């Protein structure tokens, strides 16, 4: 794995 | 002794679930078909040097069709298929476990191109700890046997090891490495285009009217079901038939699906109302406070059915249509707080007497004022700091910051709710006639349609979207495209 | 080897419980009569394409008719019925949890249209946690084996899997999903229309008086037993026959019922445990404070009987009729606190000395003051914030808020009770002579009914509702309609 | 394996404890003789249409004679009497608690008209909560097996589930509901009318002085022993038998 | 039972020493183990006791099993293998009896390699109960016959596990498992040699050379093990024949890297035209902030196509290093805060997005204040900070310290916040350019950033040939010593 | 609350 | 939350 | 924490 830096969901 | 058997059945029954039955997870079923596409047509891949991928993990929330997606592979791939559960390995001895995984794959080598499916792999996939509790050692021996047999010496080819779990985070990183499980497929709960195709699978064995085409109804039914999953759609199709046949009807109307939604979201609608006319009047003015505040606030959810007939553990309900969003802003979260507080405000304006019936309204306003400040970073004074909240099932064991910070947090929840409270009080005190109109009609009809709100209050003055075609305006495709790539056109 | 069989019982005794023996909850019966109506009339349900539901969970407080409603299901259904408990699965070894769930579904699916019942599923359906102690290891292997058997590859049709529980919130969301437990049924405590039909079930074997009629008496006993559960009505009907048989009576009088409602609520009634003449003078002034303050307050409960004879853990005893109402206001909770504090107030006006006898009167006032401030939103300084207040059997780990909030709460409880204290001191000094009238008869006649307190104090100056037909007449039905739908007309 | 059985001894021998030997509990002996009056004369109760209560609970301070009042309930009806403690269920392994509740009630039905006494039930009858502590979830398994075997399927008749305790406040509401424990009976400490009668039960085997009357002496020793439990009075009549010996 | 379940394998395995390629200083020490069997002379010339074997240790996916496969093929001696878990059986007395039959099998094929994969199934901390006394007598049976090789002249026993800490220290005495060959994750020199093994069976594009690409793929994949490298070379072939492509090109490898660490590139997700505009303005704020800070990691790929648990992502090139200064940790906080800042400048509204951004800002600043000495006011102290997910028991410091800590973390985050607000307001038009290009293309590469923003103003390091100039060898070397003249 | 008393 | 409510006593 | 024994059977 490595750096992903996502924008997660909030539902 | 003869406890060395794998208790895994080589599945000989023709499962009648094709890939056309598995909808919604479109990009997830493509990476399962390539296991079938390789074993059926190896020439497309072996001409590019592509080896067979070793396995896959099917993760996601429960009820999403990660077992159904394994059921589609058994009924479509012409290879032998065996099934086993992840908690079948351990029994009451020491050798059993590791001596049962060894005969899971020795069976899976007699069937040479086979595919095996391990369901609930988190029973023997738990991460190995240090020198610890004595029952933990037998799980680690069964895992270490599973790790050698998937990648090591005497590891044959042409064995695709499908696996499914819903807690992948507790799994050992020795299982999560490639060479054991080359792909980790996350089957999440589908969107509205995914639910509309899950209705098309399950509206198919029903019996609708002379009207109600099964295609246009699936678009309507995915609109009325935000946030559901692959199996919540399966009850709404099923339990609308059990309501249609309880009243002994010939074909399932549209009014029978909506009674199947509200049963699952709400609960048992009680026939005998028991409330006195001085405490049905209080519930009526309370539910009108949820109705009118949700009707006059932007970013509040659309309204479907205000009803003072008791249902579930409540004395009334509101039946909102939650906007299926992924990013809540700060003002959208305020207008849920200014709506959830709206019932107690309408009691306080009309009666002057706060009641204990707004207990579940206040717990929601509490938890959506702590998650904004602690969990999110919506507060300027606490800062841009995020933590982890203990859940309701989780037990508060120690707070992970100072009591001078928790003094700062609780002083800011109390400002946040009172800012949400004063907005609602200054909303339902000039709309006092409109709350009066709604709840008096609640005292005869005892439910309200959305059309009843239109006949009473008028059109909702905000950019409201309700149907399927106005939820799926942005993508411009109007349907879940089940288009296949050029190497996958054998289906 | 030896350990591992399911120890289930395919019950062969014809259970004499029908659906007519379950009353109070038709909305819970009707969704379980749909399982038996499927197994008797499959053609009605399969002309609309309805599959059988794969099971149901029965949630609720203790004593509401959840095991009884599973006994009635084994009554009418013409299919075999298999019964296990939740705690039967784990025994002393590893793996014998999941190895015993598989043998449960071996015996289950061997019978083709069977119905299976797992009583008290909280022992196995406990939510799967993260990395913790090894007692949670072999529990989650038993839960994951269950979830494979409920919905997996080895899942056949027409096997109904019922289960009942008291604690729904600790259960696993993978277990409460559609496909595992399709119906989620909450059986609450019965209402007054619900309770009068539970009396009609249990007044049926009794030999009553020739004057009393079982329809009018069932309405009267439901008005005199407020807030009771379904298994309380079975106890009032039982012990009124046992009271009638101590006195060698030929038929059960209504007076024999009123001694059974008092015995269940109050406890054992010690007539021989005598007190000193300076102790009875104190207990009579204490109980007259509960009588007179409960008499002159508006929203206090209507009183039945005040005694000074030792009953259970107590020197006196008061008998109230709690108002069945679901929405307590802020004034209706103060008048319940001003009634409970009236016992210390009366023995402080008359004596000056205060005793330790008002300990249990102060534990109710304390718990009803945290509940207004912490748990409800009845306070301005704390705000409209709700917290999960810990119960008596809940060893609290740490508060869900700061310390300066807990300082803010315990200040407001002191302001609350000392405003309830001063409101009662201002009550029993204006009515000081009436307290002395009541307690001087209590020293002469050790009990006082409601009638001889009308003889002292006149009629109570508030409208009080006392009969069934007065508790019900606002609704407009007067009975509990057991009107089955059109497609259920086999019962 | 030897871990797993209920280890509850059956006193199927005729117990020599009667209601003649229990004093100070005159208002509480009446609630428990109804269990015996049912088993002797069922026709008296079944004409009105009565049933036996399934079991009673005995709350109060220790030493007030709960086991003595339970052995009197068996010695009248000539029924077998099965003793078990509430701390004998919590074995250190997992699921042995529910494995011994199922063996207790299997023994309570092989001897069918018996009267079962579970001593100190507040060790396995504590109120069920959330994830408190490691090892607390084994008590909740043992409690839920006790709930099923009393009021559920596989429920027999003609068993009297007696249970003594000291702290009824910590008990689960699912045990205290009617159907499991139909009668809640509080046995307090005896007063001086109470324990003067308790001396007369224990002064009658002793040989006293020629000047001391048992009607007079039991009134005086009840004045010289304030606040004793019932078991303490039984030692006062036994310690002085040793001192004279 | 007593059956040893071992397989005397002499099969022509296609694993050679040319297939390991990057664990080179760990490679020679097993070439020394083959030298012990073939030459018992030059290690007894100096009176040295020839060791019995080593334990191959390291992270999972590294090579501690493949390097035992390559010993079976390269060395002409016979090979026998088990796993550690194959010894414990139901009956008491089989576990300490199979280890006889394994070590008696090694005598009938006397010069032999003998590999026990996952040895932590046997080697554990001793203890008690009869289930724990079984692996105590099994491990004692291993130690007795390990020392009992004085009669034989040549039996070597390898071992491989990924957990050396749980092993019993009785195994590690002289005359026993002496050496511990730590097979660890490679640097970029050794990693490009791993790609050369797995670019070999592929039918690549004709305009790609299998050595200029293996250096390019090692540049784009930092921190990977020897298993993640073999997966990218396999996934990009499966991506290739998905579209019935003629040959694998460079775009297929850039997706197989993007597949493993990203998730599932799914197009069927519905997003409103306002909720894509929020995500595009969000992750341009991560892209411009990492573009303009000196110690931030270089940008690799930014996309807004959803990947499982994320609406978008920004793949970075993490600078694989061992030490972090105070301002190398500041520029990561100023970049991680950058997406939330860009949502505030362009909109004025604050979303529940950048929740996982604000976690990293917290768990860095807590570790920076508490368990390093990065704050002057708190001091030069270090505390065992409990990790997230595990229960927090009781703090090892006072409440007045925790008031001092939590007031300085709030200063540290606002100093990281005001620096980013000052960064992305002066550079406001450059965040507008990066985001609208994501609003129509939905994937940006570093080449799309250079064409849009110009070159990065800092002496960055992205090419493989500038990653390698720190030593001066310019290529990874595979050479033999003078005492290893048979391999 | 259906019962009030004076405890011991 | 799909539906708000008015809880019991 | 309660124990769950893994019984190694004898001869
Ligand atoms: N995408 C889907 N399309 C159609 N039906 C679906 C879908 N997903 C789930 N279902 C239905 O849900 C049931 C199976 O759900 P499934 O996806 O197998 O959940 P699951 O997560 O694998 N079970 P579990 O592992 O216990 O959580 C069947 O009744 C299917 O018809
Ligand atoms: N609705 C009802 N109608 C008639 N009798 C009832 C009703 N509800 C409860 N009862 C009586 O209560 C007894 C106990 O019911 P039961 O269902 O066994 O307890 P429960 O409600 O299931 N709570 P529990 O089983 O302890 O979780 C039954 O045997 C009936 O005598
Ligand atoms: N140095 C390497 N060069 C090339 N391929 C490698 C290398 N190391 C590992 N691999 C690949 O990884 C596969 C198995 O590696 P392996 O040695 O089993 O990893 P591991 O370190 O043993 N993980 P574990 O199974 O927990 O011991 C091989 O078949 C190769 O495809
Ligand atoms: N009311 C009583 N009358 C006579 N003896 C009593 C009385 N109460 C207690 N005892 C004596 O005390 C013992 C009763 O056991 P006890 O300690 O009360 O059991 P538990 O601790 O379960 O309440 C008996 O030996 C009996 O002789
Ligand atoms: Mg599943
Ligand atoms: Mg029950
Ligand atoms: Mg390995
Ligand atoms: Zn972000
Ligand atoms: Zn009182
Ligand atoms: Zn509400």
């Amino acid at each position: 794995a490595a750096a992903a830096a996502a924008a997660a969901a909030a539902a | 002794f003869s406890v060395g058997e794998t208790t895994a059945k080589v599945l000989k029954d023709e499962i009648d679930v094709k890939f056309k039955d598995v909808a919604g997870c479109e990009e997830a079923k493509l990476e399962i078909m390539e296991f079938v596409n390789f074993l059926k047509n190896p020439k497309q891949y072996q001409d590019l040097g592509a080896k067979i991928p070793k396995g896959a993990i099917l993760t996601g929330p429960p009820g999403t069709g990660k077992t159904l997606l394994a059921k589609a592979t058994a009924g479509e791939a012409n290879v032998p298929f065996i099934t086993v559960s992840g908690s079948e390995f351990l029994e009451m001895f020491v050798g059993v476990g590791p001596a049962r995984v060894r005969d899971l794959f020795a069976l899976a080598r007699k069937n040479a191109p086979c595919i095996l499916f391990i369901d609930q792999i988190d029973a023997v996939g738990r991460k190995r700890g240090r020198g610890n509790f004595g029952g933990q050692s037998e799980q680690e021996n069964t895992l270490n046997q599973l790790l050698v047999e998937m990648d090591g010496f005497n590891t044959t080819t042409n064995v695709v090891i499908l696996a499914g779990t819903n807690r992948p985070d507790i799994l050992d990183p020795a299982l999560l490495r490639p060479g054991r499980f080359d792909r980790q497929i996350f089957i999440g709960p589908p969107d509205i285009k995914g639910r509309a195709s899950i209705f098309k699978v399950h509206l198919r064995p029903l019996k609708l009217d002379s009207t109600l085409e099964k295609d246009k109804l699936a678009r309507k039914l995915a609109s009325l079901t935000p946030g559901f999953s692959g199996a919540d759609v399966a009850n709404v199709c099923n339990e609308a038939a059990l309501i249609a046949a309880r009243h002994l009807s010939d074909s399932i109307n549209q009014k029978h699906f909506e009674q199947a939604i509200e049963r699952v979201i709400g609960g048992l609608e009680k026939k005998t109302q028991v409330l006195q006319p001085e405490e049905k009047k209080t519930v009526a003015y309370h539910q009108a406070g949820h109705a009118v505040a949700g009707w006059y606030l932007e970013h509040a959810d659309p309204l479907l059915k205000v009803s003072i007939i008791p249902r579930g553990k409540g004395l009334g309900y509101a039946q909102y249509l939650p906007k299926e969003q992924y990013l809540y802003t700060k003002e959208q979260l305020l207008d849920r707080m200014c709506m959830t507080l709206g019932g107690r405000v309408s009691e306080e304006i009309f009666f002057g007497r706060i009641t204990t019936g707004a207990q579940d309204d206040l717990r929601k306003v509490t938890q959506s004022a702590y998650a904004q400040i602690v969990q999110f970073g919506m507060n300027e004074k606490v800062g841009q700091i995020s933590f982890d909240l203990p859940r309701q099932g989780d037990m508060v064991l120690e707070k992970p910051y100072s009591e001078a910070t928790a003094r700062l947090i609780d002083d800011e929840v109390r400002i946040l709710i009172n800012d949400a409270y004063k907005r609602t009080v200054a909303l339902l005190t000039e709309k006092k006639a409109d709350v009066e109109k709604v709840a008096l009609l609640l005292l005869e009809k005892e439910v309200l349609d959305k059309n009843d709100m239109v006949e009473l209050l008028g059109p909702r003055p905000f950019a409201e979207k309700s149907t399927y075609e106005e939820f799926v305006e942005g993508t411009g495709s109007l349907d879940e495209d089940t288009s296949l790539p050029e190497g996958l056109k054998d289906w």
